[PDB]
């Protein structure tokens, strides 16, 4: 062994040693705690602090060692705490009503010419608190299993010792700075400094300094600007570009700190106005009772307000910002000088009212880069990119606060607890967006999603949800997984099931996610493509219930995405499944689940709340004529067998074993052929009835709806739909010793493929004959109503073709019969 | 690190622990050379063993 | 040996590059005017198009491409203009045929067909082969005028590099093959003479070629030169010269040490073969540099490269293209395995400390800012514990 | 397994009982000598308690041996420590642990 | 509904303050009108105490908005797939662009004056390389629309308002010294994905505006979105009017090097690009004409489409002008054999029977006015 010091000649060494260091950093990084809690034990706390009091240590194993403390047990707390600063969850608590833009002084109590002290006072914003476990190298190994056990917690290090040293190297640095020694710890200015700022603005955004260490850094920053009723400052001392960089970074922490007082006082305010607003209202709807009110239109002209959605009642209530009358607005003087005063209080705070000294943060930071642009030619993109931004942050302080506020949202005391345990749940799931997935950290995304769903917060609170945009990051997990080798089936198949079920139930919780996740349609159709594989939710499920049952997202529709879908149909009409040909499966030529899937999404595309879509029917059934293929070998002209023959081929191949399936399963021996060719072609024919128009527009005579009844009409035989509804269905029947033998409807024609065909046969061609409605209901309906009367027995009545023969007769059958 | 302590003796010519690092992992005193032979209280230290 | 309309990127790769040669050696520079006969060479492989009895229409090569057979011309228009002779003039001459403005029809000047596309096969559209091979046709279609488009000089000189380079490396791994299992005990070297002087040369040159631009540079001007570069590493990597590179290193591997590639190729040819092998390996580094595309290649073959690593010849060469290959392509971090960074922590190990290998571990972790936790775990527990 | 050496005598009276909290220092080494573990590193002392199997079993049998202000060296076997699996980037699999150990308190 | 009343006071208060904060921001704070862009622009544009540096190079050292030009300069000049958004570069374009602000008879003297004001501050900015800045995102954004390459042609606007020509003589002389086919092909790109009328997206606004609201303002979306008629109406006049700034002033430099530039390996015939789109557009109006020539009364939706599309029409035939006049004889002729004529008939068809249509009805008088 040597003195590690002696690596400041021993180059090789210092090389090879601080390489070491970045191994450590790099093994450690981005969120492996467990890694992290090993490095403890060969880089053990006691070096670490030793390292960084050190002054003789040569700069680059200072810096390495600075960031590798930082990356053990720092780094991770870090990024949890930076990812959620940027939204604000201000609970309405006693602490938040107290807060105001101004503090109180002698001078003026608000709107003063003194700011608070930028990151000091009192922030009720909900963040979750940092949580740490002990380096312990002699607890018992966990006794579960591979990803059972939770996901380790970051090695935990004194935070007090850790920030009191911070501080006390920082202010020995600024005053060797100001000697202006011949010998700079670590060789060098930059190194000097560099990691001292570093590691302060790393304990600053994890928020362990209290408010007298913020005021020493604050009064370390400038002596002048932060003071409390030396000279040369941080700012102003001629620091390389590299510590003018990590000044930027504190400053960019300071302006946030205010940004986030600023939005605190605006939900305070908020508080008490809304309140004052509510008790006012309360009492003139109490007049308003109190009085006869003879006049008619009068009382009527008043009650208006109280009839209007409260979003409107709250604008027209404001809407007094350039004056009102009473009429106009039925808002006191009082209330809304209240306002007035605020937001000249607000602007004050902000700038926008308009010496050579700064005297304030603001004037300080703009001073300051304008100062640094004007010395020197900075060399640094990222340093010219970080003074830029906090430039234009100052100059626009109302604009920063305006784009704030989407972010920014009130939450009651009583949601807080849950509010915190979604905060976790969120900040696991964005921490998971910075790793490659596997086995460990699909386990912890499904829990996490789980834990999300289960929480109330998620139902009460969607608007919260969009804000804080864990759509957009469950989606973002989805899509690197499914990218992840997307011409190769996709790994990781269950997570991709509880992504596309969290989504599709967060579509399901309000309309306004359904337009969130609208949005994002014509993507997840393009990763559509792959599916079926999950056998649960798909990303074509959740595009399904981005727009299912809401018609102002079906006329917003888009046709491209409409080809885009119509040509996936094509192509499993085209080609058969290569998930089922390496199975074993017989090649029958198309792909008649994809099939199935992508003629349920029209479905759902094509009909909204029982009723046709006539521009979505009218692009889906050109696009389909367009591309025959979509329709199946048995409708394809040239050569097609016929809709019937085609069904009676079906259920030839579902009886003869060997062609409907391998023959050589986790679910019904996967999926049967003879029963995905009828379910397709059911699906199909259900989708052309719901494209087939309305009666009214019938009766209206409008030529295109004629023109789409008669191209449906030509495209399915009303032969074909009463043969195929006329076809004998198996029924369950007693055998051997009162065994039961049942269809196993997974595998055989069942009464939802005769629904499909009463659907079409109703919208298209309708029942107007007295002569064709006898004939059907004798050779079809009333055969599957006698089959159905005599399954009602004991022993019959709870069967699953009982029960999908009940389901068929009240759905399709018996309405039918009603209207006509 | 647990307090060192040891008596014993050593040769004039090649026991020349220089302050810092040397053999092992530093702190050389009585017994960590082939040069020295000393007692801690449980063990007899020479050549480092 | 087949020609086809192809519309991928091939419209920037140097597969689609085409010389005009007119049939006269002086003024061949002339302008070109339409019915003059000329011979349409192609530049990566330097054959010639013409015309077969057997094959119809085909790239022929070079000896095989006589003026009955690659003659060809550009005329205005399918009409029976012909007739009309035409002789050649001293000098550049009017200029008749624009690049991109002017549509012209390919006549093969013997024969008289038009250069057209073959009617479609079918199922080719199921297969989606947007490639549709051309033919000449007595009719031809409607649309089968040919609009002309200039190629940079860069892209050029870039396709009859990889033609000349192509050559030369065939050639070199034809001689080895010559002698690939006959040892030559005490006598000559009992194959073909191999092109040592012309192979250094050319990787010398090559090497010179894709030698990255130096960071002194201003922003613009280093961000043009890596324009540039990118997309002539895109070219040599599209025309397979990175496959070929790979094929020579695996000729000259199949030899441990230079005495034992003396025992089949004799002293003379063994004493340039360490630095042979360094030179590739270079080339190697500099083709893949910076080239995500090209590093990915690697994903598949990655055992190819690990298992190299031991080797003493080119350790460093070795190591530079491994480093490469991990700063680049994710997809070989997703891929790493225990065996993969053992074998690295054994050149830890047996090759002492180096901070390269360190460097290749640290990239190894972590790429584009998102970290494999396989490979994390892996490192730490093959590595650290030991101490 | 376990085996103790007193390094230093301890009141010799008062030992460790089940369900009561034990408070120690500890130096942690590998067989080979390597360092791996310690407590005053940290300067806070380990608190554990016996009978919840917190620590494995070469703590349990060796620290219940101990007397209250006793410092010993403590030898465990791999079957009575992380054993075959180890602890993953500190234990090398299948590693006997020598441990210098003082018990301060009992609480 | 009269029975259920909503009452507002009756809701919790988080609700209340939630919606409060929205109205807030919606009416107070967004409404509220604050003017730093020139005191910005100033600010960094001074440059001080260089008598101190006491610097006698002949290159003085870029002032702060110099340096700040020159970063986003190198951010386009960065060679990458796509150009991402950065919502600094656009407020900073969009601070740039307000800086130029482009300001009863007026009198030959004011008028020069404002003239010289507005020259003054277009080279506070073309003096740091601002056209330099404006060419290489235009090349950068590789063709794709987005709110990027809208706050360049913004940018490019207010720098070269008046037909300023040192503006143009910078951008000339930096596109023939690059020799770079990216930025014509982008603004072609641009060009084919600028949109038109709609008949079709009408139809699905006019559907959707049918569907009315039950529940409250605060739990429905409200059927509020972006028109889906002729969306980028205002990109496509800026693109337009970007492209008509060039010339403007009879620029033969440009109207040339539109129609064909030399230097480059390929060119790109901008005047038929113009072209193409005014058909394109002539094929949508007249297309909407006819659909509305059974009904008797044009709707204000109707009214408020045509006017769109006339205006951008009319930036569009502008454009062609300023192309064209000088004159520029090779445009000329371009546009002669171009399909210009078709569009010029099949405008006449529409204009006739437009105004045969809209005089029988007073209600249509400002359409009329338009058209």
């Amino acid at each position: 062994c040597m003195d590690i010091l002696e690596l400041s000649e021993r180059l090789d060494l210092q090389r090879f040693h601080s390489h070491t260091l970045s191994l450590y950093r790099s093994v450690c990084a981005l969120g492996n705690n467990r890694v992290a809690h090993a490095l403890c034990s060969h880089v053990d706390q006691a070096q670490l602090l030793h390292a960084l009091e050190d002054a003789r240590l040569p700069g680059p194993l200072r810096a390495g060692y600075y960031d590798l403390l930082i990356s053990i047990h720092l780094e991770s707390a870090c990024r949890s705490r930076r990812s959620m600063l940027s939204e604000y969850i201000v609970p309405l608590t006693p602490e938040t009503r107290a807060i105001t833009l101004f503090p109180p002084g002698r001078s003026a109590e608000d709107g003063p010419r003194r700011h608070g002290l930028p990151g000091v006072g009192v922030t009720t914003s909900l963040r979750p608190p940092h949580h740490f476990s002990p380096p312990c190298f002699v607890v018992a190994l966990p006794a579960a299993g591979a990803t059972e056990a939770p996901a380790r917690l970051s090695p935990a290090i004194p935070l007090e010792a850790l920030r009191d040293k911070a501080l006390r190297m920082l202010g020995e640095a600024v005053r060797d700075g100001g000697q202006h020694a011949r010998d700079p710890v670590g060789g060098s200015v930059e190194f000097q400094f560099v990691p001292v700022l570093k590691l302060v603005s790393t304990l600053l955004v994890m928020g362990v300094f209290s408010d007298e260490d913020v005021k020493q850094i604050l009064k370390m920053i400038e002596p002048e600007v932060f003071r409390e009723e030396l000279e040369e400052g941080l700012l102003q001392m001629k620091l390389p570009e590299s510590v003018k960089l990590q000044m930027c970074h504190l400053l960019e922490y300071f302006c946030d700190q205010e940004l986030q007082h600023r939005v605190e006082s605006l939900a305070a305010f908020a508080e008490c106005y809304v309140d004052k607003m509510q008790g006012n209202q309360r009492g003139r709807y109490g007049l308003l009772m109190k009085a006869f009110t003879m006049s008619a239109a009068e009382t009527a002209r008043r009650t208006r307000e109280f009839r209007s959605p409260p979003q409107e009642q709250i604008n027209m209530l404001l809407h007094f910002k350039n004056g009102a009358d009473e009429e106009e607005c039925p808002l006191p003087e009082e209330i809304r000088q209240e306002l007035v005063n605020f937001h000249q209080d607000l602007l004050a705070h902000c700038g926008i009212q308009l010496e050579h000294k700064p005297q304030s943060l603001q004037e300080l930071v703009s001073h300051t880069v304008v100062r640094w642009a004007q010395e020197d030619f900075v060399q640094s993109p990222e340093l010219v990119r970080a003074m830029f931004s906090l430039l234009h942050r100052q100059y626009d302080g109302l604009g920063e606060l305006l784009r704030a506020l989407p972010r920014a949202y009130t939450i009651s005391v009583s949601s807080v607890e849950d509010t915190m345990s979604l905060l976790e749940c969120l900040g696991q799931i964005r921490s998971l967006l910075i790793v490659q997935m596997g086995p460990q950290e699909e386990n912890l995304m499904i829990q996490s999603i789980g834990n999300i769903m289960n929480n109330k917060v998620f139902y009460q609170h969607p608007n919260l949800m969009r804000a804080l945009g864990m759509h957009e990051t469950v989606m973002e997990v989805m899509v690197n997984v499914l990218g992840g080798g997307e011409s190769k089936e996709i790994r990781f198949p269950k997570m991709v099931t509880s992504c596309c079920r969290f989504l599709c139930y967060f579509c399901r919780i309000s309309r306004q996610n359904q337009r969130s996740m609208f949005d994002h349609l014509s993507y997840l159709l393009e990763n559509s493509g792959i599916g079926l594989g999950m056998q649960g939710s798909t990303p074509l499920d959740v595009a399904a219930a981005s727009v299912i049952d809401n018609n102002e997202l079906a006329l917003a529709l888009q046709e491209q995405d409409l080809e885009k879908v119509v040509s996936y149909l094509a192509g499993c009409g085209l080609q058969s499944c290569p998930m089922l040909l390496a199975k074993g499966y017989p090649d029958i030529g198309w792909n008649p689940c994809g099939g199935e899937r992508y003629l349920d999404f029209l479905r759902f595309a094509v009909f909204v709340n029982g009723e046709s879509v006539e521009e979505n029917a009218n692009v889906v059934v050109r696009l389909l004529i367009r591309k025959p293929e979509c329709f199946g070998p048995a409708l394809r002209g040239e050569g097609g067998s016929g809709l019937l023959a085609a069904i009676e081929e079906a259920i030839r191949i579902s009886e003869d074993p060997a062609r409907d399936g391998p023959g050589v399963p986790p679910e019904e021996n996967r999926v049967h052929l003879g029963h995905a060719i009828m379910s397709f072609y059911a699906a199909l024919i259900d989708l052309l009835g719901r494209c087939a128009p309305e009666t009214h527009l019938i009766q209206a005579g409008k030529g295109e709806a004629l023109r789409i009844r008669a191209i449906l009409r030509s495209l399915v035989p009303l032969d074909d739909l009463v043969g195929i509804i006329s076809l004998p269905l198996q029924i369950p029947t007693l055998g051997k010793d009162g065994a039961l033998v049942q269809p196993k409807m997974s595998a055989s024609f069942v009464p939802d493929h005769k629904a499909s065909m009463v659907l079409f046969l109703d919208r298209v061609y309708g029942i107007e004959n007295q002569d064709f409605l006898l004939h059907v209901l004798d050779v079809g309906f009333l055969p599957d109503m006698r089959a159905a009367a005599s399954l009602d027995t004991a022993t019959f009545s709870t069967t699953e073709m009982a029960l999908a023969l009940n389901r068929y007769l009240c759905l399709a059958v018996l309405p039918l019969i009603t209207k006509c | 690190q647990a307090t060192h302590l040891r008596v014993g003796w050593a040769l004039s010519e090649g026991y020349s622990p220089y302050p810092g690092g040397g053999e092992g992992w530093g702190g050389n005193g009585v017994g960590d050379d082939l040069y020295s032979y000393g007692f801690d209280g449980l063990h007899l230290w020479t050549g480092h063993v | 040996r087949l020609v086809y309309y192809e519309g991928g990127p091939v419209c920037t790769h140097a597969r689609s590059l085409w010389r005009l040669e007119p049939l006269r050696i002086s003024w061949s520079g002339s302008h070109l005017r339409w019915g003059q006969p000329l011979r349409i060479r192609h530049v990566t492989t330097g054959r010639y198009l013409g015309l077969t009895e057997d094959q119809g229409l085909v790239v022929v090569d070079a000896s095989k491409a006589h003026t009955k057979a690659t003659s060809f011309c550009f005329r205005i228009s399918k009409e029976k203009l012909d007739v009309a002779p035409k002789r050649d003039v001293e000098g550049m001459g009017p200029p008749e045929i624009k690049y991109g403005e002017s549509l012209c029809f390919v006549q093969h000047v013997a024969s008289g067909l038009w250069l057209t596309y073959a009617a479609p096969d079918p199922k080719a559209l199921r297969l989606g082969v947007l490639k549709k091979k051309a033919m000449l046709h007595q009719e031809g279609h409607m649309d089968d005028a040919l609009s002309l488009t200039r190629c940079q000089q860069e892209e050029s000189q870039a396709a009859r590099m990889i033609y000349s380079t192509a050559g030369l490396y065939n050639q070199f791994i034809k001689g080895l093959d010559s002698f690939s299992g006959k040892p030559r005990g005490s006598g000559p070297p009992a194959g073909s003479a191999l092109p040592i002087e012309g192979v250094i040369l050319s990787l010398q040159d090559l090497i010179g070629y894709f030698e990255p631009p130096s960071e002194e540079l201003q922003h613009e001007e280093k961000q043009t030169k890596l324009r540039s570069l990118r997309n002539r590493q895109s070219l040599f990597q599209e025309e397979g010269m990175l496959s070929l590179v790979l094929n020579c290193i695996d000729r000259l591997n199949v030899y441990t040490t230079a005495a034992h590639f003396a025992e089949f190729a004799g002293e003379e040819a063994a004493e340039s073969w360490k630095e042979i092998v360094n030179l590739l390996y270079e080339l190697l580094a500099s083709l893949i540099r910076g080239n995500r595309t090209n590093c990915a290649l690697f994903s598949t073959n990655l055992d190819w490269l690990v298992s190299k690593l031991d080797r003493l010849e080119a350790s460093s060469g070795i190591l530079e293209v491994l480093y490469c290959v991990l700063i680049e392509s994710p997809e070989v971090l997703n891929i790493i395995q225990e065996n993969h960074i053992k074998s690295i922590i054994s050149l830890l190990d047996k090759h002492g400390r180096n901070h390269k290998v360190l460097d290749v571990l640290c990239s190894l972790c972590v790429c584009n800012g998102v970290a494999v936790r396989s490979n994390q775990d892996l490192i730490t527990e093959n590595l650290l514990p030991g101490r | 397994g376990v085996q103790v050496e007193t390094i230093s005598p301890g009141d010799g009276r008062t030992f460790p009982k089940r369900g009561q909290t034990c408070v120690v220092h500890y130096t942690g080494m590998l067989e080979d000598g390597k360092k791996f573990d310690s407590s005053r590193d940290r300067n806070k002392p380990f608190k554990f308690t016996l009978g919840k199997q917190e620590v494995i079993r070469g703590w349990e049998e060796g620290v219940a041996q101990m007397s209250v202000g006793q410092r010993a060296k403590l030898i465990i076997s791999s079957d009575y420590a992380y054993g075959a699996t180890g602890h993953p980037g500190i234990i090398p699999p299948h590693a006997t642990l020598v441990f210098d150990v003082e018990l301060l308190k009992l609480e | 509904a009269c029975f259920r009343m909503t009452p507002l006071y009756n809701l919790p208060t988080h609700r209340a303050c939630n919606m409060f904060l929205e109205s807030y921001k919606a009416s107070w704070i967004l409404t509220e009108d604050h003017s730093f862009e020139d005191r910005m622009i100033d600010d960094l544009s001074k440059a001080g105490e260089q008598e101190e540096e006491e610097e006698e190079v002949e290159e003085k050292k870029p002032d702060p908005l110099h340096q700040l030009v020159l970063h986003f300069s190198r951010t386009a000049l960065t060679e990458k797939s796509k150009l991402d958004e950065d919502y600094l570069y656009m407020a900073y374009a969009d601070i740039m662009a307000k800086s130029c602000h482009l300001e009863v008879e007026v009198s030959f003297e004011e008028k020069e004056m404002e003239k010289q004001r507005l020259l003054y501050q277009q080279s506070r900015l073309h003096n740091r390389g601002a056209a330099e800045m404006v060419l290489q995102m235009i090349s950068a954004c590789k063709g794709e629309t987005g709110a990027m390459v809208s706050s360049t042609l913004k940018l490019g606007i207010s720098i070269l308002n008046g037909g300023n020509a040192e503006v143009q003589q910078k951008m000339l002389d930096y596109l023939k010294d690059k020799k770079e086919v990216g930025f014509f092909q982008s603004i072609q790109a641009l060009m084919q994905t600028c949109s038109v009328l709609d008949l079709n997206a009408f139809e699905r606004q006019n559907k959707a505006e049918g569907l009315g609201m039950v529940n409250e303002d605060g739990t429905v979306i409200n059927r509020q979105n972006g028109e889906k008629v002729m969306a980028d109406d205002e990109f496509t006049q800026d693109l337009f009017r970007f492209l008509q700034l060039l010339c403007e002033g009879h620029n033969n430099d440009f109207q040339n090097y539109l129609r064909t530039q030399t230097g480059n390996t390929t060119t790109i015939n901008i005047i038929i690009c113009t072209v193409d789109y005014l058909l394109r557009l002539q094929e949508s109006i007249s297309d909407f004409y006819w659909y509305y020539s059974g009904k008797d009364v044009i709707e204000e939706q109707g009214k408020r489409n045509f006017s769109k599309a006339m205006s951008v029409a009319k930036q569009v035939f502008n454009s062609l002008t300023e192309y064209i006049q000088g004159p520029c004889t090779g445009n000329q002729q371009s546009l002669a054999h171009s399909r210009l004529w078709d569009a010029v008939v099949g405008f006449l068809h529409v204009f006739a029977h437009m105004m045969m249509k809209l005089a029988q009805d007073s209600s249509q008088i400002e359409l009329l006015k338009e058209l």
